[PDB]
DNA sequence: ATCAAGCTCAAGTACTTAAGCCTGGTCTATACTAGT
RNA sequence: CAUAAAGACCAGGC
DNA sequence: ACTAGTAAAAGTACTTGAGCTTGAT
């Protein structure tokens, strides 16, 4: 999907609209519960990939179980979540955030 | 100019290159007075001012000025072969010379205005619309009218 | 009548005159008065840009 | 001169190649790679007085699913098309039956010939393109989306999981260049599949009529 | 390329073709008058509109108040040291930024460019 | 007033809500494909070869003379190239008519353009007909003439001096030398932002900005440029969205339309959100046509009665109702 | 009033 | 002294006022910046332009340093008499005086040749608010009647007052414009 | 009567006087009073009569109008318009392609068009030399001829005062029945509407023969380029309105 | 060799259209002809 | 409580 | 005599006009 955005935006923009702001929303997080960013984490990094899993699957556009009601689903929440398992993944999240 | 037997109202124009004369006698034109100049000096010299500060008790007026043929009435086609100089005391003097050859002079500069617009005190240092905003305002100022 | 009521024509034909010459005098100040009879018009319509 | 001309036979054949393999029908792989000198080694150097003559330049193709569906390509030699010309190459396909075809016409037609190819309908449908027309390929081009023509089932399955009518969808009519170029006649659904920048792919569909 | 009027009933010449003698006559439509070519042409249609502004300017335009004057540039004929300089006023603004000069002597007149 | 000419603010505004035909300024950005967009001198040559050449561009006067016989020649000086088509003289057959047309030309005008007389003279002779003959000189020459002369074999009412200045002024603005017809002026730039230069994905993986020449016109028809060598065909657009639809199709003017309103709302720096761009050109264009914001693209609607009434045409629509 | 490309 | 070349798409008289304009638009926003240079701390003009409730960087040039330079239809200001601006110059004059930059700024007063001129430019940004608005006005009840039953219904989808389907959803996926921000996704555009 | 001027009540008094009858002295006068209010006059502008002008209007065939507002020194009704076109270059036609562009006239009372040569041939001058020494003043400039000559190429026919009337005469606000009533209304408007500002006088036709030839020769001074167009705005071109 | 039938493209001639809301003012009911 | 018509033009305010 | 009847572009919609193709010959 890296080289799925490079057809949808084929300029080389970056600035795109979308819902709930990640960056604030991961450092509104890290003062919630007085992350010291000097220690050793113990976030064990499968719980990050089956977080992501399945938070992306509590997301429904279009309700629907069968194809075609199924496939219009991954095309609306596509731009939504290459941008959150960009964001939120396994390396960026136990080294920097 | 010193009124044979042309009314002062009529305007002659001659365009140079085109090679005709117009003379107008009809009515509804609009002018404005202005001070002839000879070879570089004005007409209108001092013993014009200094008996016309006595008009209460000498019977010299505007009249008097205009046929002695030191002002003229000059209106807007004739002010296509006019060279006016703004002020005297700085443009026909003997410096860089811009040009040579005026052939009238205004009175004063500040007599482009009309009656609201002659209310406002430093008009050259506001922005034109604010005087355009006051031009139209000052006609709905409560005062004394009559 | 063409003095009292503006339209500059006769009274038969009360739609088919330029109306707005001959109005009513101002008198709020002394300078509005001044401007009033002091002014000029052009016939041109006001709702053309 | 003769040079143009023949650039001009190879851009045109080249786009028909690729036109009905749009379509869906059987196009090896060579003819759609063909280079300018295999064209001009093929068919011949010159049109002008020449061996390429815009005879012998027909193309016929076969479908995939169905060996029977074949279609004609024919450019007519005439520059204006009449009546006669049609009934020509409505005889060549009435003894060889064959149902489609396709007219590149040089310059133009004639009214009474274009009822002359609209008044047979439930038989030998033939379609009418234009040399001018056929010099670049409109779905490669920037602002034009991906169209895929939908079988029977795939309406059915429209027209029941979103509970519309027919008549509810948005439409198109069969006149525009890409319908033209998928050869669609009323009734059909075309999807539109095209990407946005707010969430990134839209499926779209249309009613041709 | 100018005009040709006639000598009885004061009409417009025209050229004809007579095929005898191999020569352009000028006939008239009224009467019965025919006289030869002296040019033996017709028509010309100057393309490039290159007309020179030195055979259309007068020389009473140094009788101008409103025009600026030069020291700098001399006449020829008269050695007078006095001009008044203009541009084209005229058509053809397509590079027309030019420099006309007129001699300011009276009953000289004298016009050049530069 | 202040910023080519291109119409921005409310005017086009208005000429994009309906659909007018007739766009007050229309144009046409040209991209190109191979050596032709990185050297001037060859982007210098399809800008040639695009923008639109008459005749009376390229002339410096017409001049109708009186020969009888070509070996008389009451010109000064043209005996000596007509001596030399006198070594052997062609096309005496029915007779010798005299009267002749001469055209000089404009070096300046005809070297820009990589025109030449032989060329010319084959397109004022081999598409008018052969009812004239066209002799001209050599290049060795300064100035360029032109011999032009009417066909004898009508000569074996339509009196030629009226006949021949018909066809004089008919070639100096019919004859299309050059380019095509729509297309009157085509400039030539290379762009500073990176919206019209050429953006690729280089080998490492980085967008790379290049810079291309691009050709931009005054007026548009864009099926025949789209088939012209050396230009485009893929990223090739205009801003006449009734030619888009003409040309491309329906979904073209969706497309093309959304980026014009984008074009005008964003050049002062604004920004209106993306729902309500797609909402309007997604119903502007939803039953298959160029639905007008006017009168005559709402009020000719499946709407009822009651809905068209309270927009412009109420007691017309309620008496067809 | 300020300069082509600006205001009147 | 036709001396002047024209440019690629100018005619002679373009090349001219396009790069006289050049050079006085060059010259002005050089007194802005020795204006903008030479203010202080305690100023108040520099802190309401900073604080951003009133005034902007052209305001502190003209009143301190340059007017600017007036224009009408678009360019700079023509020839109303027969080759004169006002019948104070001299015919065929192209100067910075005769066609109206005003070298002064509103402290030191304007000349009467100038202030002319800017009543000419204030005339003609005041001709366009007054036009403007009913054209504006006009365009935006012919939207509004064009669109106002376009509605979201119970499915999720965009549909007409026909029923007749205008979008599957809405703003092309689902959501409403009151609660996005602007985010970025930084995948596209580092290296490999 | 407009207060303060010659023939009113309070013409020439002093201020005790005034202030007696209970008027100001400082009220500067110029209004009426009618039914008890006081009406002023606006001055109303007005484009200039008498003069000629050229304009260049992008609209239809006509690439080149002239005009001129003729009144009879303040005694007019109406006022007597009289324009001199010529039409456009692009015309469609393989004829008029070598032919050029024909100069008009639209007279007052005559709807359609007529053309100049048998307006001037409807004035006596039959000869062409002496109706192109009305209309050109110089007989050494080449291309100002050549500008004309498809105005003379297409009167050639009617080449006749008493049918030039008859022509012009022809096409009235109802025709005539014989021809001396086409002839009477021919005359008489071509002779009392035809320029009310130089003669009214049943001679003297040779004046608006040069007057005419004057107009058409400005018409072609601002097709040749060589003078300006006449500019509506300019303020030299207006009269103002008054009591 | 010309002759109607049917049709397409082009030019000429009308109809329809121009921001919202709010507050004061003066004038006018037809001048002219037959019943009564 | 009830009754103060209505149309045309004009000068203004945001 | 007094007093009531009293005659500015700009989009579209419709019409005419010229010329073509074609079956007949
Ligand atoms: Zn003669
Ligand atoms: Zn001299």
């Amino acid at each position: 999907d890296r080289e799925v955005l490079r057809v949808i935006f084929p300029t080389g923009d970056s600035k795109v609209v979308l819902p709930c702001n990640l960056l604030r929303m991961i450092w509104n997080a890290q003062k919630i519960f007085h992350i010291n960013p000097r220690l050793p984490s113990d976030l064990h990094p499968i719980k990050v990939v089956e977080g992501v899993k399945e938070l992306s699957k509590k997301l429904v556009i279009v309700n629907g179980d069968d194809p075609l009601s199924r496939q219009a689903q991954e095309n609306a929440t596509l731009l939504f979540n290459i941008h959150l398992r960009s964001t939120l993944c396994s390396r960026r999240m136990a080294e920097e955030f | 100019r010193q009124m044979d037997i042309i009314v002062s109202e009529v305007s002659m124009i001659r365009d140079i290159r085109e090679r005709e004369i117009r003379i107008y006698t009809d009515a509804g034109r609009i002018c404005r007075p202005l001070l002839i100049v000879e070879k570089q000096k004005l007409l209108l010299k001092k013993r014009h001012i200094d008996q016309l500060k006595e008009r209460e008790y000498n019977n010299y007026s505007w009249q008097d000025l205009v046929a002695s043929g030191v002002v003229e009435y000059i209106d807007t086609l004739e002010e296509e072969t006019v060279m006016l100089a703004m002020t005297p005391d700085d443009l026909q003097e003997k410096e860089v010379a811009y040009c040579s050859t005026y052939t009238h002079c205004e009175i004063h500069p500040s007599m482009i205005l009309g009656v609201c617009a002659s209310i406002i005190p430093f008009p050259d240092h506001n922005q034109s619309p604010r005087n355009t905003y006051q031009s139209a305002m000052g006609k709905q100022a409560m005062g004394v009218y009559i | 009548y063409s003095l009292a009521t503006g339209n500059w024509g006769d009274q038969k034909k009360a739609h088919q005159a330029r109306a707005g010459v001959s109005q009513v005098l101002n008198r709020l100040t002394f300078a509005s008065t001044l401007s009033h009879l002091r002014r000029l018009n052009s016939p041109i319509g006001r709702d053309g840009k | 001169d003769d040079e143009e001309e023949t650039y001009r036979l190879w851009k045109i054949r080249k786009t028909i190649m690729q036109l009905c393999h749009d379509r869906g029908y059987l196009v090896t792989q060579d003819e759609l790679d063909q280079t300018l000198e295999e064209f001009k080694a093929q068919f011949g150097d010159k049109p002008s007085e020449g061996r390429p003559r815009r005879t012998d330049l027909t193309v016929l193709v076969a479908h995939n699913d169905d060996p029977t569906d074949q279609m004609f390509v024919f450019f007519p030699e005439e520059p204006k098309v009449g009546i006669k010309t049609i009934k020509v190459y409505c005889q060549r396909m009435q003894e060889e039956n064959i149902t489609r075809a396709l007219i590149v016409v040089q310059q133009g037609m004639t009214p009474s010939a274009k009822q002359s190819l609209v008044d047979m309908a439930p038989k030998y449908i033939l379609e009418q393109f234009l040399q001018q027309e056929l010099l670049i390929n409109i779905t490669e081009h920037e602002l034009v989306p991906e169209h895929v023509v939908m079988t029977k089932e795939e309406v059915t399955e429209l027209l029941a999981r979103y509970k519309l009518r027919e008549n509810q969808l948005p439409r198109i009519q069969a006149g525009d260049p890409v319908a033209r170029y998928f050869g669609i006649k009323r009734g059909q659904v075309v999807k539109i599949i095209r990407p946005s920048e707010t969430a990134g792919r839209y499926i779209t569909y249309r009613l041709v009529q | 390329v100018g005009i040709r009027f006639c000598q009885e009933c004061n009409n417009m010449l025209y050229p004809k073709e007579d095929k005898e003698n191999r020569i352009l006559l000028y006939a008239c439509r009224n009467c019965d008058y025919q006289q030869e070519a002296d040019n033996s042409c017709i028509y010309v249609n100057k393309i490039t509109h290159e007309v020179d502004e030195l055979t259309q300017i007068i020389a009473d335009v140094s009788q101008d108040p409103t025009l600026p004057r030069t020291e700098d540039h001399p006449c020829q004929k008269c050695g007078h040291k006095e001009a008044v300089f203009f541009q084209s006023h005229s058509a053809r603004a397509e590079d027309a930024m030019r420099l006309y000069y007129v001699c300011t002597a009276p009953h000289c007149g004298h016009r050049w460019t530069e | 007033f202040h910023y080519k000419n291109v119409t921005l603010g409310v005017p086009r505004l208005k000429e994009l809500i309906n659909i007018s035909k007739k766009p007050k300024t229309p144009s046409l950005t040209v991209f190109l494909l191979g050596q032709s967009a990185r050297d001037a001198e060859r982007a210098k040559d399809i800008l040639c070869r695009l923008e639109h050449t008459t005749l009376r561009k390229v002339t410096a006067n017409t001049a109708i003379y009186y020969d009888p016989n070509p070996q008389s020649t009451v010109v000064a000086e043209d005996q000596e190239w007509v001596n030399v088509y006198y070594e052997m003289p062609d096309f005496d057959v029915a007779r010798i008519s005299p009267w002749l047309l001469r055209v000089e030309l404009d070096r300046k005008h005809m070297t820009d353009r990589k025109l030449t007389m032989e060329q010319i003279a084959e397109k004022i002779n081999a598409g008018f007909g052969d009812d004239l003959n066209c002799i001209f000189n050599d290049d060795n020459a300064e100035k360029l003439v032109l011999r032009i002369r009417i066909m004898n074999s009508d000569e074996n009412k339509m009196d030629d001096d009226v006949f021949l200045r018909c066809i004089e002024s008919n070639m100096l603005t019919d004859m299309t030398l050059q380019g095509i017809e729509q297309i009157s002026k085509v400039y030539m730039h290379l762009p500073q932002t990176d919206n019209k230069k050429k953006i690729i994905i280089t080998e490492d993986g980085e967008f790379k900005a290049l810079q291309e020449w691009i050709l931009e016109t005054d007026g548009v028809s864009l099926m025949r440029v789209l088939s012209e060598k050396d230009v485009d065909p893929v990223r090739t657009t205009s801003n006449d969205i009734v030619e888009i639809f003409t040309v491309l199709g329906i979904e073209a003017v969706r497309k093309a339309l959304e980026r014009e309103l984008y074009h005008v709302i964003s050049f002062d720096g604004s920004y209106v959100n993306y729902r309500h761009l797609a909402l309007l050109c997604d119903t502007m264009t939803c039953r298959g046509h160029l639905m007008a914001i006017t009168r005559h693209g709402v009020n000719r609607q499946d709407t009822g009665p009651l809905m068209k009434c309270s927009f412009e045409e109420t007691v017309d629509v309620l008496m067809e109702a | 009033i300020w300069g082509i490309g600006c205001n009147p | 002294n036709n001396e002047l070349e024209p440019t690629p798409g100018n005619t002679l008289r373009q090349t001219f006022e396009n790069q006289v304009n050049r050079i006085l638009n060059d010259a002005r926003d050089k007194t802005g910046s020795s204006a903008q240079k030479s203010l202080s701390e305690y100023n108040n003009f520099k802190s309401m332009v900073v604080s951003g409730a009133k005034g902007s960087k052209i305001n502190i040039s003209q009143v301190i340093a340059v007017v600017g330079q007036q224009n009408v239809e678009g360019k700079r200001i023509p020839f109303g008499f027969k080759h004169r601006t006002l019948p104070h110059f001299i015919k065929d004059d192209y100067g910075p005086e005769s066609r109206g930059f005003v070298e002064n700024s509103y402290l030191a007063g304007l000349t009467p040749t100038e202030f002319f001129f800017h009543a000419m430019g204030g005339r003609e940004g005041l001709i366009d608010t007054a036009v403007k608005t009913a054209e504006t006005g006009y365009i935006q009840r012919r939207l509004i009647k064009s669109m106002e039953s376009v509605m979201v219904k119970y499915d999720a989808t965009v549909r007409n007052s026909i029923n007749q389907v205008v979008q599957l959803r809405y703003g092309e996926d689902g959501l409403a414009g009151e609660s996005v921000e602007f985010q970025n996704l930084a995948t596209l555009k580092p290296s490999n | 009567i407009m207060l303060r001027s010659t023939y009113c009540l309070l013409n020439g008094l002093t201020d005790r006087d005034l202030c007696e009858l209970n008027e100001c002295p400082l009220d500067p006068g110029g209004y009426f009073i009618i039914n008890g209010s006081e009406k002023v006059l606006i001055a109303q502008e007005k484009m200039a009569t008498n003069t000629v002008y050229v304009f260049a209007k992008k609209d239809s065939k006509y690439a080149y109008t002239g005009e001129c507002r003729s009144c009879l020194e303040n005694s007019s009704r109406p006022t007597s318009t009289i324009w001199v076109s010529m039409l456009a270059r692009g015309g469609q036609g393989a004829k008029k392609s070598a032919i050029g562009q024909r100069i008009v006239a639209t007279l007052p009372y005559i709807k359609q068009e007529v053309p100049i040569i048998i307006v001037f041939r409807a004035l006596g001058f039959v000869s062409d030399r002496d109706i192109l020494e009305h209309i050109i003043y110089d007989f050494e400039d080449p291309e100002m001829m050549e500008m004309v000559k498809p105005s003379l190429d297409e009167a050639f026919v009617i080449q006749e005062q008493n049918v030039a009337l008859n022509f012009i005469g022809s096409r009235g606000a109802k025709p005539g029945v014989t021809k001396e009533k086409r002839i009477k209304y021919a005359k008489e408007v071509l002779q009392k509407e035809m320029l009310p500002h130089v003669g009214v006088s049943d001679f003297c036709e040779t004046k608006k023969a040069y007057f005419l030839g004057y107009m058409v020769h400005r018409l072609l001074l601002a097709a040749l380029g060589r003078r300006e167009l006449d500019d509506r705005d300019h303020y030299g071109n207006k009269r103002l309105d008054l009591a």
